[PDB]
């Protein structure tokens, strides 16, 4: 029977009046009928007597004050395990693929709580991506967290392209890709490109696009981590891939102020760094399985200061930062060596001719940074010789890092490039010393190995 | 308006007049309390800020014709949260809540001129099956409408007036 | 002439045969209060939220606000003439706009009642005005061309069929310019366009459409208008009641063009509503969810693989992929992109056109920023000839900015740097081109090439402007055959290269500048 | 033209000022079910050149 | 030249259209009110009450 | 003009019998659940920062004492806490 | 019948009997100790109550006041018998003369005319002045609008254009005061008295010291009188002397309205109440109306949200610099910000087209350039980017000229400059033909040959 009516519908959130005796669990299922459509709500919040605040799941248009609302006495439960493997479905857990039923074995609620202290592991083995900057400056590990920061239009889909060709194709076990929040076009075009390279069984996506009610984007993130966690609680390695981080924290705050909390900071939810916790906790490494991730996360009008990218970076492990000053010159990938970094950049890992050759790079690009100013307004001429080479250097050096990748042929029209990361050390020894001073700096951009740079400037 | 604010009040009240077989009463109670409440005196005592308990207590010493164990308790809880201007509104859905416990309808009847008793028969026959509850009819006959009915329940309308259809077929412009 | 004047009274005269004599039911309400456009209403127990709402007169409301105890609704039109007391009826509607073929040509309000004059509209039916978008596996990848006719654009910021392209920039910057001029040069090309004006002032409106009119592009463009003085309701829909008439075109395997004209203005009107109805006011005072009001305008812009067009059309249409391509504008105050609502509509778009004022006053126009702009879409959108010859162009524009800087006071130039810091120069000047005067694909393949096989370097630079003049001119007595297999095939071969460097060596060495 | 449709909407005037007689199809045959007497056979004329 | 006169002739009839309609709903109201009929009043009632 | 804890079953109680008073100031029940805060109707004797304990060995710090209610933030998981405990 | 029952500021409250609630907009009266006070009907609340902001002060105003229900708008005096005279927003007279000899009276509040309605021009009207007509010029039937802070120019620039436009146009014209200075509408009265032109013109004024309802629909009663003579078939001239006052007094009364705060704390409204005010200021195939309006930006802020709004509205739009006028160069206008529809080769012609296009490029690369001179100084320029700066100081002289109506400033007199002067002087100075003369050899001169006369003298 249903035992709710509906009392208010104000946009995205709906108030149920329940008996006093039965009233739903906070983070609750309740179903009603939209019409011909069946609508589930997420209940949020008990307040008053009797009176639920929730979220649809769904669109509110149609719903009136007054339909029944049935209480099923569960959280929302997604398929998960094996059957997922190359299907497509949504926050519900429902298929969108049109293939027919999941046909699943279990279902796990997609609220659970984290591993306790306990259960964690520190394995952190040395994980190789083959690009160049990031393999050098801001090395990834096995069962670590990654993150791809950036403003709109820098790169981070087609370096997380990139990342799931060479990795997660290599990877031999399966994967699972959260699309928070994603474009619908990109969101088919990756289920095609899956496809017609016939990994896709490897493979299970869950996607929740834009258009999707605010409801949907702000829980189809924790599906996708449920997704995981279960193969990693079978004692499987994954590796999970998230479309957009931020787009979880908006969707939290388009329905915070109607959850009547009094706003904070840049208008943002007050909750939001538990929010951010609460999710990012989960998607770590315990004693029986690895779950190793590649966040995106946008970053508003590139303002590293803003509150929702400034509280994910304390949560990763990796951070690369893609900054438009770089990919306003073109180019790509548009990755920052004074910003990017990583928890495994240290001797004791990466070894001290990987640690000496990075903290090198750094040097050399931090010192040039400074010297570029005084060039701009006064010239090059006022430079002493040693900053003149320097700057000569470093320039080469900031065109050395970048490197055309074979998801980008259709940008480019060129041939992408892969590097071992022996052979990426080695090229950035040889422009910090003399073997290169005599290479222009276009000999450099876009190239490949240092072995090829050569080969550029007999074209150039 | 005071009509959210009176529907727990009401609500309350209606629960315990049942508990307590007495519903009757308490509806010429409210009635009363009502009354006090638009006297003009009142109103200004009502409107100043007096502390909820020396304007209950006043309020208690102008009503001796309120069951003091169940009524004066009432309005001690309304005055504790300054809410005896919504007497008038928790009296209509006492009203309201009784006729939907009494499973009972009033409905209004508009109409060029007054009906036979066989049509208000046929009114009140249909409308008892349409409802699934019981009906009693009243006539509020016109001086614009001039020809046809209107029936009016609850919200519902259903509109036979020539008025009605003079302008619903000029709508096909 | 008018020999009609008998049959139009049988015309009215059967309507009374059509007429119907049932009593109806219907919930009714009661206006508690009228302010600013926004009416309270008691009653309406069985409204639904987003239902249309009649009132006296032929007059809507739409409800949004289903609070207990009362409803909160807008008025899509004047609203002073209500009171206090009047009787409200709930219909069972959502809000349907006219939609079809014959709308080509028309301008119609945004309720679509036409409004240019020239009497009532046919039609196809009415389609809603909020509907879901197709879903990841109803679409297909974008990859056909839809031509701009600028040289900025098509070879830096190529837009494909289905995609959708911010234009952004300052106030008078050419945003509406760069958009109609993309309406004009789709008179022959199949694809029908669409141009919403959200609260532009009307005599503008006369203008454009006196424009497209001058051409021959008003009877392939429908001209949806809100204008600033029409109630803030009517400006909000402008935009969805502009992509359901689209979605006509791409439901049935049609191209079409939507134009967006201000956006911005779209969600002012939309920040009026929210606050008249006491709705809590997030950053910079707008409503919270005006994200998901642009984001669920713009993701029904898509490209619907053939399966779901049969599905659609029962099977009438079979083999056919639809597209509705949409080109929405914003206004920045001063250049300053972190404002709420860019920064959402950046986030949603397939890329975006940067118009800058520093750009349009130096004379550079179209105004368009190569560095900050850029197309997600990129050279699958492209024809061959000029995915081949602009994807060298735009990489290396920008780098010639970066360069210009850092050379600006250094005395000695590598000729590397030299080279670059004309090549660099000349191709600025070419892409400078005049107002509705649009190039067909072998028009701007021809000069582009002349760019990139060098053979401008030697022409001193405001000749640069006559050289392409008299090269067009020159090719098009001359060489049309050739014109005419470019422009048919977008193709591009050896034998291509052949007879354009034939074209090239022969116009530079017998014409004249 | 303009100066034509201008000289036909007077001529077509006679044909409105005609056909308004045909009223009692839309009163009566709607409202009353059955059809009617013409008990407006002075008021229909009335109705017809008073009204235009 | 021909387009913008054709158009013009379209609105003139719709403009005769909207003239006649309601000075004839404006008429077929007299007709009410010179033809109703008390049983025809007791018609309309006891028909809508049989299909309510 | 909005409900400030005037909810049905707590006003018929004291229809009832107004003196509520004579039940001890030790205890009270949950009657709103969000975000991590609760509040509770009774705890007449509840102090500023004082432990407050809840079902299933719980603790919430009682921080707002109002003149109807008291507001707590739960040391803990709140997800499971419901009204009328 | 209606009882006052609450004053807050502005805005009154009344009651009314339910059967009996006055609509929207309505009039209504009541006595105010010694006087008659006007109400405008704003909102209907519930329970018959209704918002309404006073015509008038709303001190001494008592709760339990009766008030009278006039059935109409605010109506005012149309037509020729408005000519020659002065008048209050309620359309009262207030010059000392007799009663308005009225014919007619007309509601301020009115729709904008229909898309079909409407008729394009493309006849440029010339002014006396080389920046306005140059950079940024007008047709007749069009809106232009002076943008500037407190004290740049705005009404200086208004009346030269009022003396060139106006005096060589024969038809009427309104002038409306919109909370602005009362000495400067009694000195504008007399010298339209004095010259015998008054005749020809309606004055409306509701300067600053009037409370927030006069302000706020002092705008709509110019209005009202100017679209009567345009219906009559007549070409009008409306000026308005501060357009941003209608906004502000929007915003002070918005509060009290109950309106939720929006932006700067503008009211929510802002955009709908000024573009149903300014839709109406439209020529029309009946009739044309050409209009000049003043618009004051708050702190010099041009991305503040009015003058924002503002600048979609208008055809012409003329900004004024704080920064040039503190140069002592006049008119302050801002050349690189300054811009018109009509500024198009189709309508102006190349010749004209291409002078201004050159005189903004020059202009726009000596900003380019005053960074590095701020630092460096000029000698660190190239040779030919000395000769941009050498050129470009000379084009911001030459674009100063002597007003009229500045003499009692200035002291010299008054130019009037040709178009066909205008683009021959500028033209010439980019071909650099004048690369000989000083720089000041080009400050405050009518025309270019008034330049090197003042060269020979230096
Ligand atoms: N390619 C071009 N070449 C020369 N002039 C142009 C070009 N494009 C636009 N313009 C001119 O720029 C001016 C403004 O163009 P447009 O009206 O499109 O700008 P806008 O950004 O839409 O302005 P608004 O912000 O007022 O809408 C017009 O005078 C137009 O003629
Ligand atoms: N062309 C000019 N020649 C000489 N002086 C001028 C000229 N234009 C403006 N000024 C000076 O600027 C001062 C103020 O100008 P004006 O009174 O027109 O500003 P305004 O529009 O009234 O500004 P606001 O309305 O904000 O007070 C006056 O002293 C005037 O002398
Ligand atoms: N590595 C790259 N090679 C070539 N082009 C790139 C590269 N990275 C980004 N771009 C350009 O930037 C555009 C947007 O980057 P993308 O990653 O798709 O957006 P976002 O960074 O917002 O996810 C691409 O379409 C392409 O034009
Ligand atoms: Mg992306
Ligand atoms: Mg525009
Ligand atoms: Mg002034």
């Amino acid at each position: 029977m249903a035992t709710g009516k509906i009392v208010q519908v104000i946009g995205a959130v709906v108030d149920v009046e329940f008996p006093q005796d039965a009233v739903p669990r906070v983070y609750d299922a309740l179903e009603v009928q939209n019409g011909n459509e069946r609508l589930v709500l997420e209940v949020q919040q008990q307040l008053g007597g009797g009176i639920v605040r929730t979220i649809a799941m769904g669109s509110s248009d149609g719903l009136r004050r007054g339909l029944d609302v049935k209480d099923l006495e569960h959280p929302i439960e997604v398929p998960v395990g094996k059957a997922t493997l190359g299907r497509i479905m949504n926050v519900l857990g429902e298929p969108v693929d049109m293939k027919g039923e999941i046909g699943e074995e279990e279902r796990w609620a997609i609220h659970r709580a984290a591993p306790s202290y306990e259960e964690l592991s520190n394995s952190q083995e040395l994980l190789e991506t083959g690009i160049k900057v990031i393999d050098l400056m801001a090395p990834f590990a096995k069962g670590g967290k990654v993150g791809l920061f950036g403003g709109a239009g820098v790169g981070k889909t087609v370096n997380m392209m990139e990342l799931i060709r060479n990795i997660a194709i290599e990877h031999s076990g399966y994967s699972v890709f959260a699309g928070v929040g994603e474009r619908t076009r990109e969101g088919n075009d990756f289920y095609h490109e899956m496809t017609d390279s016939n990994v896709i069984d490897k493979v299970s996506l869950v996607y929740g696009q834009m258009n999707e009610p605010p409801g949907n984007r702000l829980r189809v993130a924790l599906t996708g981590l449920t997704m995981a966690e279960k193969f990693r609680d079978e004692g499987r390695d994954v590796l999970l891939f998230v479309d957009n981080i931020y787009r979880y924290t908006l969707a939290g705050t388009e329905v915070s102020a109607l959850l009547g909390r009094m706003p904070s900071a840049v208008g943002y939810q007050p909750t939001l760094a538990e929010e951010m916790g609460v999710l990012q906790e989960r998607i770590t490494s315990t004693k029986t399985g690895s779950i190793t991730s590649v966040q995106a996360v946008y970053v508003p009008a590139d303002d590293l200061t803003d509150p929702s990218p400034a509280t994910t970076f304390a949560h990763l492990d990796a951070t690369v930062v893609l900054s438009r000053q770089i990919a306003s010159l073109g180019i790509y990938p548009a990755v920052d060596p004074l910003d990017s970094t990583s928890r495994q950049l240290d001797p004791l890992v990466v070894g001290q001719e990987h640690y000496d050759t990075a903290r090198g790079v750094q040097s050399i690009l931090q010192r040039y940074q400074e010297l570029k100013d005084i060039i701009a307004i006064l010239g090059m001429d006022e430079l002493s010789e040693e900053d003149k080479l320097v700057v000569a250097r470093a320039r080469k050096i900031q065109r050395f890092l970048s490197q055309p990748f074979f998801v980008a042929e259709v940008f480019t029209g060129s041939p992408g490039k892969y590097v071992s990361l022996k052979d990426t050390i080695r090229g950035f020894k040889g422009i910090m010393e003399g073997e290169y001073d005599h290479l222009p700096e276009q000999a450099f951009y876009m190239v490949g190995s240092i072995e090829e740079a050569v080969e550029k400037a007999k074209k150039l | 308006e005071f009509i959210t604010v009176a529907r727990p009040y009401a609500k309350a009240a209606f629960d315990f007049a049942v508990e307590h077989q007495s519903v009757e009463r308490w509806q010429d109670m409210l009635a009363f309390a009502a009354e006090v409440t638009k006297n003009e005196q009142m109103a200004e005592l009502l409107s100043g800020a007096l502390a909820p308990e020396t304007l209950a207590e006043s309020f208690i010493a102008v009503a001796g014709e309120q069951l003091d164990e169940n009524g004066q308790n009432l309005i001690r809880v309304m005055a504790e949260n300054g809410r005896l201007n919504a007497l008038p509104d928790v009296l209509e859905q006492f009203i309201h809540l009784r006729a939907v416990s009494e499973a009972t309808a009033e409905v209004d009847v508009i109409s060029a001129a007054a009906l036979s008793e066989q049509q208000l028969a046929k009114i009140s026959a249909a409308m008892e099956k349409r409802l699934s509850r019981k009906v009693k009819l009243n006539a509020k006959i016109d001086k614009s409408v001039m020809a046809g009915v209107i029936i009016r329940a609850g919200d519902m309308v259903i509109d036979g007036s020539v008025r009605g259809r003079l302008e619903r077929l000029a709508d096909v412009l | 002439m008018q020999l009609n004047s008998t049959e139009i009274s049988e015309l009215i005269k059967q309507r009374i045969a059509q007429f119907n004599v049932v009593s109806e039911a219907h919930n009714e309400g009661t206006i508690v209060s009228v302010s600013d456009g926004v009416i309270r209403i008691h009653g309406l127990a069985d409204a639904m939220q987003g239902e249309m709402i009649s009132l006296p007169g032929n007059r809507y409301a739409i409800a949004l606000n289903l609070e207990r105890d009362s409803v909160g609704a807008v008025v899509m039109g004047p609203y002073a003439d209500l009171a206090e007391g009047m009787k409200v009826k709930a219909t069972g509607r959502i809000l349907e706009v006219p939609v079809g073929r014959g709308l080509l040509g028309r301008v119609v309000n945004t309720l679509g009642a036409p409004i240019d004059g020239k009497g009532p509209l046919d039609h196809d039916g009415f389609s809603a005005v909020e509907a879901i978008a197709p879903g990841v596996i109803e679409r297909q990848s974008v990859d056909q061309p839809v031509q701009t006719g600028y040289k900025a654009v098509d070879s830096m910021i190529p837009i494909g069929r289905g995609q959708r392209e911010l234009i952004i920039g300052d106030r008078q910057t050419g945003k509406t310019a760069l958009a109609i001029d993309a309406i004009i040069n789709q008179r022959d090309s199949g694809i029908k366009a669409i141009y919403v004006a959200i609260g532009q002032k009307a005599s503008t409106i006369s203008n454009v459409v006196r424009k497209l009119e001058e051409h021959g592009a008003l009877a392939n463009t429908i001209v949806v208008v809100a204008t600033a003085s029409e109630s803030a309701a009517l400006q909000y829909l402008a935009p969805y009641a502009g992509a359901a008439m689209g979605e006509y075109f791409r439901d049935r395997g049609e191209d079409a063009l939507i134009i967006y004209d201000d956006l911005s203005k779209q969600a002012v009107a939309y920040r009026q509503i929210s606050l008249l109805l006491r709705r809590p006011p997030g950053r910079e005072a707008f409503p919270g969810d005006v994200f998901y009001l642009h984001s669920r305008l713009l993701e029904r812009a898509a490209r619907v693989n053939a399966e779901y067009v049969e599905a659609f059309t029962k099977g009438e249409v079979k083999g056919k992929t639809g597209s509705l391509t949409a080109l929405p504008i914003i206004e920045t105050q001063a250049g300053d992109v972190s404002a709420f609502v860019p920064t959402n509509v950046i986030s949603i778009t397939d890329g975006q056109i940067f118009l800058e004022t520093n750009l349009f006053n130096a004379g550079i126009r179209p105004a368009v920023n190569p560095g900050i702009s850029v197309s997600r879409v990129g050279g699958a959108a492209q024809t061959k000839i000029m995915k081949k010859l602009s994807g060298g162009i735009r990489t290396a524009l920008a780098q010639y900015r970066e360069l210009a800087a850092f050379s600006q006071f250094a005395s000695d130039l590598d000729d590397a740097t030299r080279k670059q810091l004309d090549h660099g120069q000349k191709v600025t000047e070419l892409l400078k081109q005049k107002q509705y005067a649009p190039m067909s694909v072998a028009q701007q393949s021809l000069v582009l090439f002349a760019a990139e096989r060098g053979y401008l370097a030697d022409v001193e630079l405001s000749k640069i402007g006559s050289f392409e003049a008299a090269l067009l001119a020159y090719v098009d007595r001359d060489h049309a055959p050739l014109m005419q297999e470019i422009n048919q095939t977008g193709g591009y071969n050896d034998e291509i290269e052949g007879k354009l460097k034939g074209i090239l060596d022969s116009f530079k060495a017998t014409q004249s500048w | 033209a303009q100066a034509e449709i201008e000289a036909e909407r007077k001529r077509a005037r006679e044909e409105l000022r005609k056909q308004v007689a045909i009223l009692a199809v839309a009163g009566a045959e709607k409202i009353i079910e059955r059809s009617v007497d013409e008990a407006a056979n002075s008021d229909i004329v009335d109705k017809l050149v008073a009204e235009l």
